[PDB]
RNA sequence: UAUGUGAUGGAACCUCUCCGGAUAAUUCUAUCUCUUCUG
């Protein structure tokens, strides 16, 4: 035999059919795609490689030979041929089947020459082998003259791989071409790898075929020609090369199914997604899961080499905070930023061929699946249409016949297609919903199927045909469309200059009735860039000398780029242009050699090309019009996913695209413009709510419905010029405490736009020529409405952003006022005009009490209708306003110049001063709920107050000392007992140091003139006589106790001589007393029967002691007499003073001075009892002693009382025990009493070194005092030893005799200054808890929550007060409670549980109820309309059940303020614009110099709410005054003056505008009832007496402004002021119901004060220095005038001062 | 008629608000998010977050009552309604029926792995699978009913 | 791995419908801190 190898070389790609079982080889899936490469599957491993059977090659060679012989009239260089048979046969698709392979096209004919028969077949018949007569013969052992073998991949004969590893599956559809919707689709496989391209096989010729040399030469010549003319095989473009003619397993057809190979490391990605979801639900941030699932793909695009994820917003001065998403803790890894990087590094190390892009893609898919599994309702899902795949094939029933027309010319055309608009080619696999299709190496792909479909669509439009191709019919379809597409060959193309990943675009669907998004309306898609170059190749083989006119027309249309190529043509995508067109013609009848030299240019590039004309054509069915719109305000459009990766940290950032021919480009997406046009048309024609299923209305005709297509294409609008951005800041201000609720700083980067410097938008709109007139008129009206300024561009339109046609300076200002009416007069408001007094200082702010009735409505006016008078008449228009300042205004900017003291400039838009609309919106809204008694739109309902426990107060404190149990259930807690402890002392040494610690100063003495001073006090002469020994003693004392004791001993002690004093005293009458038996019943000796017998003679007054004794001896009988004697101990006996008693006392050798005091204590009335006389004598002695001590020495040191030499001090100071301390297990300590055993609480812990019982140990610091003095200088150190004596008077706890503050010597630590002016510390003894046998008690769950809030309160307060970190009192905890923490537990009866946990005995109380329910019960519900369930701990149950859209909102509806201004779900109906100035630079205050403001501090909630039962006072308002002049004068002052203001880090420097400066702005409204419009006009324009308050530094008098209303443009509708006033009055009367108290108070808070003699300041806590210095001080005010109980008053009453001018 | 009493008629799957009169949040929750809310203005209302007895944490027992109620409407009053009305009732029933089955089938696999260590106790499986089979019985009836119309 | 007198699969656009909307004044004064020893 002879072997002639063949080579099939593919150029771009080809198609493959999968593997099928033998019994299933005649199904529809196999008959379709019968002309494609097959797939192998072996028994050993079920893997194989593609191959090409020889029958395809034989058919292609036969077709090429037929064409060649027809073209040459049956003579190809001496190869005379005859037509053959081409009929009969018994061909079968498969051997084990009956499918039968038959022709469907027409065979070509040529005249017959020479003789051809069985003995000497012609070359054509020899190739065909028709004389073999294979009928009825199997031919399995029968030879063949010419045989075609298989074709396999060259260089990969033995390589298995898999179907999913070599090929990819695409779904391709068919388009109706009448309505641009799909009808049928099927599945394909494609191979684009460069390795699997070359295929090599062979042709085997037996000896019979090689009859002689001439026959073989002719056969080789014909085969070579046919191989030259072969063009396409297996669905791809190829060229065949014929070599020199010189030479010499099982498919596993059993039952087995296997698919879904998935991918490597899929389980790892699923586990990662699960972990991330678990972390997100742990921190309850599941509302950002889809945002993260798109952010991971953004990271895929954003590369890892220069990645820097954002951070917090830099709270306080310069310290960044933690990002809300990037700083999520995951499995003890605080930083998700580092966790993601570490995970990627581990994945890269573990697996090969792993990069950033693949990891991000897999992670994104995993997170998308996890989000769809867990967080439902996050996306929209009915898809009935777009199904039913269809495949059809039908064997012909008749003979197709023969033809006589064939090709004679071939054309090749080159060119380039460049995308001038972003494109989209959808990629969908039956088994990240939509993605742009691309090659496996990253190159973007433009498939040939799309190109052929577009070409046939355009040629069908040109020819005006209605072909659908009807899938498989009984006969070829014919008609010019198919007759010309039967001879056009188009190559597959790939992008040459782009390989980067594409971008992502998002779309939403709004809810017309509410103006916001739907429940799950959110879609995403991948979008290619603009500027991608795609090669173009065309091949036409037909029998004509010129191109068909339809093709030239289509090329003319393509050269102008007037048609769309990609999928989403509705929003202007897929526009391409054709450039550099060239062509060449070949004549196959006479120039065969020149063609065969290059094989048509698919083997060697063509040398010489000819230029084509393609003049022009204007027949295309689309019309282009240009649109230009100028925007006169800053423009913002949110890109939430991009803002999470930009290192700038901005909250909201604009959308940008890319351009390949050139940098970021700012634009508004064409989807937004299409939505605006559709909404405008629907609102104008009231078609926004009609059902659109088989509707054919204007809206369903311009833009189409679900079952049809649209007639309009909207291109993107690109900003022209060099735009620049700016940082704009925002915050939410609470209405109870004016000031930011929390860190809600919001940032954005809008493109700056000004009426003088507008922003220009340019774009294109394409409309079909078949659109009827009415649709065009509606489009024109919508365009005019948009250009007039009825629809803002982008978001934040209610704050003045993106306004069209906004020139507020065209009007000639607003002189005076029009449409003016008085609400106070018509509502007979007293207003309490009153009169102000100069001699008082008033508060800078007051509180306005809440109302009683809140009028809510379930159904507010909708947005989908321009005007529907269902209940009332609705208006829409604009109001012209003007603003001027009565006092300097401060509006700080976002940029500062400085590092320590940040100076600020005025707000401006690139050098043009202006006022943002947010400030005006806020102040107008606040005045609105002030008037209409609406809800509190901003309110911190989620906050619990703390307060502080007073040391003493009917029990002041009832907390027990306890310790946490072991590592059991955390509920259990065991009580304990407390004793003293070491580790906090001053010094340990011998008694000499202790006795030398004193004698610093302040030694008391005695001097002679004290006697002279006493002599002027009418003191007794005996007192002076006894003091003379004290005068001549020449002794210096140091303690009060020893001096008093010595005085008593030397002068004479009454207690020393009590016995004879009592004996000599006269004894009188005896009377019974109930107190006697009350305080004598302690002893059990006296029986109760004896007590009753004695009580029987109640109130019996006897003459003397003898009568009482006789009665006691007589009445009581038959019992022991010892109790009778004991009863006499507590009898009331009168005491009388007589001369004889005094004489007897004097004769007892007692000091004469005692008798002198006795005589001076003469009293005629008899004493109630001897104890009363003794108490009176003691009181007189104390008074005399105090009077004597008042005239003591004048050292001026306040001689201390005896404290230091006490044994307690010595035993506390000697025992240091700084070391030898252990913090685990039971301790080993003993109670070291000071040789005195009286009761408990007097002991210590000696820590080894009685019964020796000890356990546990504690370690913490104590309080730091505040006192300014110099004791021992020194500096802070870790030695924590005391160095100091004396200072301040310690308040005594309880009293032995009398409770009063008294000076004492106390140790102290050196001040931290080494305002750093008054620091100290007092701690002397520490505490330890010993174990006791107490049953464990369960702990309530709320206790730990209270503890966490308490710990956060300490951290925040310590950071606020700037206390040293080293000596922070109380060691707390990082989180939760540990089994072994030592805390003080509080126990009540209750249910035998513990409700609250505290770290020490004196701490913060922490409340039990939230602020949300502290509004008084006698006031209507003032909580926000949009409520939060978290007031209880049941939000988790709702989240698990998912019923969250029902429990929200007030059950009655929306308050008037929330209706007019809008809520989160509704949309506001009033818009506030930017206020500009007629001149670019208005005059500035202080000659343009910066003003150094004083320190501004945060409002303190715990001033109007002292106790636990306090209720919310109301809204906070600021009064008007003239305190700005003092602030200005204090600034601009020389530094040496102590009255100047220092430039600290906590201060701030700003700029202010002078008075009488005018600004102009406009307010735009829509769908307003007339009463709302009247109330809005009244709020904007108050009475001339009052004024507004705006800007910063309100408490200092800054920012008094007045707004004047000039005109109302209500449009064509008629409006009158009388109706507005009447409606406003009716609404106010309906709301307030003739209630004026709150209204009078509000109008008193808004009164304007111009007088310079009225001073308002703050109490300036505490008063120092001598003299009076005002009643200033928050404590001193609370002591006498305000008081905690009455403080819920004098603050709700406006204009009330606290103190007078000194 | 011993039903939710919120739907105006099975002919037009609408509910004119007034569904908050019912006490069960499950009844209210479902009625708002697969039926158009009628009216020409937005509706804002709610309940008091103090409802005891919990919310039963499941949806499947509730919208299953929609399936039986909607199917019986066609079998009793479906002849008078027009072609558009007939398609709307059946198509809506299919959409809610498959959602419950998807939840139940997903529970089956996650529990079929758990039951291996639970002593092959199929008592819980039998109750759930029977409901899944009962839904499949409704699955066949719905598609067959619409196939007769087309 | 295909069978020889018969292969328009270059015989089919994953197409169509959907405003990344909506709420918010860059602002503002009263405490902080626990163990003292019989007074
Ligand atoms: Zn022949
Ligand atoms: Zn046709
Ligand atoms: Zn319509
Ligand atoms: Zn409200």
């Amino acid at each position: 035999q002879h072997i002639i190898p063949l080579t099939i070389t593919f150029l771009e790609s080809f198609r493959v059919i999968e593997w099928h079982k033998s019994s299933d080889r005649n199904s529809l899936r196999f008959l379709r795609g019968y002309a494609y490469a097959r797939w192998h599957r072996s028994l050993k491993n079920n893997k194989g490689r593609p191959y090409i059977t020889g029958t395809l090659v034989r058919s292609a060679i036969i077709r090429a030979a037929e064409e060649l012989l027809w073209l040459n009239d049956g003579n190809y260089k001496g190869a005379i041929c005859c037509p053959g048979e081409f009929n009969g046969s018994n061909a079968k698709v498969f051997r084990e089947g009956k499918a039968r392979r038959l022709r469907r096209r027409q065979t070509l004919t040529w005249p017959t020459k020479c003789a051809c028969h069985e003995k000497e077949p012609c070359p054509f018949c020899l190739l065909l082998g028709r004389y073999e007569k294979s009928s009825k013969t199997s031919k399995s052992p029968v030879l063949n003259n010419v045989n075609f073998s298989n074709f396999n991949v060259l260089g990969k004969e033995k390589e298995f791989l898999n179907i999913e590893d070599v090929a990819d599956m695409r779904v391709v559809n068919r388009v109706d071409q009448q309505s641009g919707k799909a009808e049928d689709f099927f599945n394909i496989w494609e191979i684009t790898d460069g390795a699997w391209k070359i295929f090599r096989g062979e042709i085997q010729v037996s000896d019979k075929g090689w009859s002689d040399e001439e026959n073989f030469s002719k056969f080789l010549t014909l085969l070579k020609g046919a191989s030259v003319l072969v063009d396409k095989i297996s669905g791809g473009l190829c060229y065949l090369t014929l070599d020199k003619p010189e030479l010499a397993l099982e498919p596993g057809d059993d039952a087995s199914v296997l698919e879904i190979s998935r991918p490597p490391y899929w389980n790892n990605m699923l586990n990662l997604a699960g972990t991330i979801s678990e972390a997100f639900e742990r921190e309850d941030k599941l509302v950002h899961l889809r945002l993260f699932a798109d952010t991971v793909r953004e990271l895929r695009r954003s590369d890892i080499e220069t990645l820097d994820l954002p951070k917090g917003h830099a709270d306080r001065l310069g310290k960044p905070s933690d990002h809300f998403i990037w700083d999520i803790e995951i499995n003890k890894k605080v930083k998700l930023r580092n966790w993601l990087f570490w995970i990627f590094n581990e994945f890269r190390d573990t697996y090969a061929y792993f990069d950033w892009r693949t990891f991000c893609e897999a992670l994104g898919q995993a997170l998308y699946l996890e989000a769809k599994k867990q967080v439902p309702n996050q996306f929209s899902s009915e898809r009935p249409v777009g199904a039913t795949p269809a495949m059809e094939v039908k064997t012909p029933e008749h003979d197709p016949g023969r033809a006589a027309q064939g090709p004679r010319y071939e054309w090749l055309i080159k060119g380039e297609l460049v995308s001038q608009t972003p494109f989209f080619f959808g990629w969908s696999t039956e088994a990240t919903n939509l993605k742009l299709l691309a090659a496996r190496d990253g190159r973007l792909r433009l498939p040939l199927s799309v190109l052929r479909g577009i070409l046939r669509r355009d040629i069908k439009v040109v020819l005006d045909n209605k072909c659908r191709a009807e899938l498989a019919m009984k006969q070829p379809c014919s008609c010019p469309v198919c007759n010309l597409m039967k001879k056009i060959t188009i190559r597959d193309s790939f992008s040459s200059n782009y390989a980067e990943p594409p971008k992502i675009r998002h779309k939403i669907r709004l809810d017309p009735k509410s103006g916001t998004v739907a429940k799950g309306a959110l879609f995403d898609s991948e979008v290619g860039p603009r500027g991608v170059v795609f090669p173009f190749e065309l091949r036409l083989r037909s029998a004509d000398d010129t191109l068909p006119q339809a093709l030239k027309t289509v090329f003319s249309w393509w050269q102008q780029g007037t048609v769309s190529f990609s999928g989403d043509a509705g929003t202007g995508k897929g526009i391409f242009c054709l450039r550099n067109l060239k062509s060449i013609r070949w004549d196959l009848k006479t120039e065969m050699d020149k063609y065969a030299a290059t094989l048509g240019g698919r083997k060697t590039p063509v040398g010489k090309w000819d230029k084509c004309h393609i003049p022009d054509d204007k027949t295309y069915p689309w019309v282009k019009e240009t649109v230009e719109i100028s925007v006169c305000s800053p423009f913002i459009t949110k890109d939430p996913v991009n803002s999470l990766i930009d290192s700038a940290g901005y909250d909201a950032i604009c959308y940008t695209t890319v351009d390949l021919e050139k940098k970021d480009i700012y634009l508004l997406k064409g989807e937004s413009f299409r939505g605006m046009l559709r909404t405008a048309v629907g609102r104008g024609e009231n078609l926004l709510l009609r059902e659109h299923e088989d509707c054919s209305c204007t809206l369903c005709r311009i833009f189409g419905n679900e079952h049809n297509a649209g007639k309009i294409r909207v291109e993107d609008f690109i900003i022209q010029g060099e735009p620049r951005t700016k940082l704009v800041d925002r915050v939410a201000i609470d209405r109870f405490t004016a000031g930011a609720k929390d860190k809600f700083k919001f940032d954005a980067a809008p493109i700056v736009g000004t009426p003088t410097n507008k922003l220009k938008f340019r774009g294109n709109i394409w409309i079909h020529r078949d659109l009827d007139g009415l649709a065009c008129e509606s489009l024109k009206l919508a365009l005019e409405d948009i250009e007039n300024g009825l629809y803002p561009f982008g978001g934040l339109g209610n704050a003045g952003f993106g306004w069209v046609n906004y020139n507020p300076l065209s009007h000639p200002a607003q002189e005076e006022n029009k449409a003016d009416f008085s609400l106070t007069k018509k509502m007979e408001l007293n207003w309490s005009m009153k009169e102000l007094s100069t001699d008082k200082i008033y508060w800078p702010h007051y509180f306005l009490p809440f109302g009683k009735k809140v009028l809510r409505e379930k159904t507010p006016p909708s947005h989908a209708c321009i005007d529907e008078n269902e209940d009332s008449e609705l208006y829409s228009g604009k109001i012209v306003c003007t603003l001027e300042t009565r006092t300097p205004l401060i509006i700080p900017d976002s940029e500062f110049q400085g590092e320590e003291h940040k100076s600020y400039d005025f707000f401006n838009l690139n050098g043009e001063l202006c006022i943002p609309g947010s400030e005006i919106r806020g102040m107008i809204s606040s005045v609105f709920e002030a008037l209409t008694n609406s809800c509190m739109r901003i309110f911190d309902e989620k906050k619990r107050l703390s307060w502080r426990m007073n040391p003493n107060k009917n029990r002041r404190e009832l907390d027990d000392f306890i310790p946490g149990r072991v590592t059991n259930d955390r509920k259990m807690e065991e009580m304990k007992e407390y004793r003293y402890p070491f580790y906090d002392q001053a010094i340990t040494a011998n008694d000499k140091q202790n006795k030398y610690f004193d004698q610093w100063e302040a030694t008391i003495e005695l001097t002679d003139e004290s006697l002279e001073k006493l002599k002027a006090e009418k003191i007794l002469q005996s007192v002076l006589d006894a003091l003379r020994p004290l005068t001549k003693k020449k002794e210096k004392y140091k303690n009060t106790e020893t001096f008093v004791f010595d005085l008593k001993k030397f002068i004479g002690k009454i207690d020393d001589n009590q016995q004879m004093i009592s004996e000599a005293l006269e004894r009188g009458k005896v009377r019974l007393t109930g107190n006697s038996l009350k305080q004598i019943s302690k002893t059990k000796k006296i029986p109760r029967q004896i007590l009753n017998q004695l009580k029987g003679l109640k109130d019996n007054t006897y003459e003397n002691r003898e009568q009482f004794i006789s009665v006691l001896k007589t009445t009581v009988r038959g019992i022991n007499d010892e109790q009778i004697s004991l009863i006499l101990d507590n009898i009331d006996e009168d005491v009388r003073l007589t001369d004889l008693s005094l004489t007897k006392i004097r004769k007892a050798k007692v000091p004469q001075t005692l008798v002198d005091m006795l005589a001076d204590l003469k009293k005629d009335e008899p004493y109630k009892n001897e104890k009363e006389f003794l108490s009176e004598f003691k009181k007189k002695m104390g008074e005399i002693i105090g009077l004597i001590l008042k005239h003591a020495a004048k050292t001026g040191g306040d001689v201390p009382r005896y404290n230091h030499p006490t044994p307690t001090d010595k035993m506390l100071l000697s025992l240091a025990a700084y070391n030898r301390n252990h913090k685990h297990e039971n301790g080993k300590a003993e109670y070291r009493i000071v040789k005195p055993k009286h009761n408990l609480k007097v002991d210590f812990m000696f820590a080894v070194t009685y019964l020796k019982v000890s356990g546990p140990n504690k370690i913490e610091k104590v309080k730091k005092v505040n006192p300014n003095s110099v004791s021992v200088r020194d500096d802070k150190n870790q030695e924590i030893i005391h160095n100091g004596v004396y200072l301040r008077k310690i308040t005594v706890a309880n009293a032995k005799s009398k409770n009063k503050l008294r000076e004492r010597l106390v140790p102290e630590f050196a001040w931290y200054d080494k305002s750093e002016a008054a620091y100290a510390m007092t701690k002397r003894c520490e505490r330890v808890f010993v174990e006791i046998g107490a049953k464990p008690i369960p702990i309530q769950p709320s206790a730990r929550e209270k503890f966490k809030i308490l710990t956060q309160e300490y951290q925040k307060n310590a950071k606020q007060q700037k206390t040293p970190e080293a000596f922070q009192t109380i060691l707390p905890k990082d989180g939760e409670l540990r089994p072994g923490d030592l805390v003080y537990f509080r126990e009540d009866k209750k249910t035998n549980t513990v409700t609250d946990i505290i770290p020490v005995r004196i701490s913060r109380t922490v409340d039990d109820e939230v602020l949300a329910r502290k509004i008084p019960d006698d006031v209507g519900d003032v909580r926000p309309c949009v409520r939060e369930i978290l007031d209880k701990e049941k939000q988790k149950e709702i989240a698990d059940a998912g019923v969250k859209e029902v429990f929200q909102h007030h059950p009655d509806g929306l308050c008037p303020a929330c209706s007019l201004f809008g809520t989160t779900f509704y949309k506001g109906r009033i818009a506030f614009g930017f206020a500009f100035h007629k001149d670019k630079d208005p005059e500035l205050a202080n000659n343009g110099k910066h003003i150094t403001l004083p320190l501004l501090e945060r409002p303190r909630p715990t001033w109007s709410m002292p106790k636990k039962e306090s209720r919310v006072p109301g809204r906070k308002f600021y009064v008007h005054h003239q305190g700005w002049e003092r602030v200005i004068k204090h600034s601009n002052l020389d530094e040496s003056d102590p009255n100047a203001t220092k430039q600290t880090v906590n201060n701030r420097s700003v700029q202010a505008i002078k008075e009488e400066q005018k600004f102009q702005f406009e307010v735009r409204f829509e769908n307003l009832r007339e009463w709302e419009l009247g109330l809005l006009v009244y709020v904007l324009q108050l009475e001339p007496q009052f004024a507004h308050k705006l800007g910063m530094g309100k408490a200092l008098g800054f920012g008094s402004v007045r707004i004047r209303v000039g005109e109302i443009h209500s449009g064509p509708k008629e409006l009158d002021e009388s109706r507005l006033v009447s409606s406003a009055m009716k609404k106010m009367e309906e709301i307030w119901d003739r209630d004026k108290n709150v209204l009078e108070k509000l109008f008193r808070l808004l009164y304007f004060n111009e007088s310079k003699d009225i001073k308002v300041r703050y109490p300036k806590l505490q008063k120092e220095k001598e003299e009076e210095e005002e009643e200033s001080g928050y404590m001193e005010l609370a002591k006498e005038e305000y008081q905690p109980e009455q403080r819920r008053n004098k603050l709700t009453n406006p204009w009330e001062g606290w103190g007078n001018i000194l | 008629s011993s039903a939710f009493s919120g739907l105006k008629i099975p002919e037009l799957s609408v509910d004119p608000a007034e569904v908050f009169k019912s006490d069960n949040p499950q009844l209210v929750s479902v009625l708002l998010d697969e039926f158009e809310l009628q009216e020409q203005r937005p509706f804002f209302s709610g309940l008091i977050p103090e409802k005891q007895i919990n919310i039963a944490l499941k949806k499947s027992p509730q919208l299953k009552k929609l399936a039986c109620h909607l199917l019986e409407a066609y079998e009793i009053n479906g002849r008078r309604w027009k072609h558009a009305d007939r398609r709307r009732v059946l198509e809506k029933a299919i959409r809610l029926l498959e959602k419950v089955s998807n939840e139940l089938k997903g529970d089956i696999q996650k529990l079929e792995n758990n039951v291996k260590e639970s002593g092959k106790d199929s008592e819980e499986l039998n109750k759930t699978r029977e409901k899944h089979g009962e839904i499949l019985a409704d699955m066949g009836r719905a598609y067959l009913h619409r196939a007769k119309i087309i």
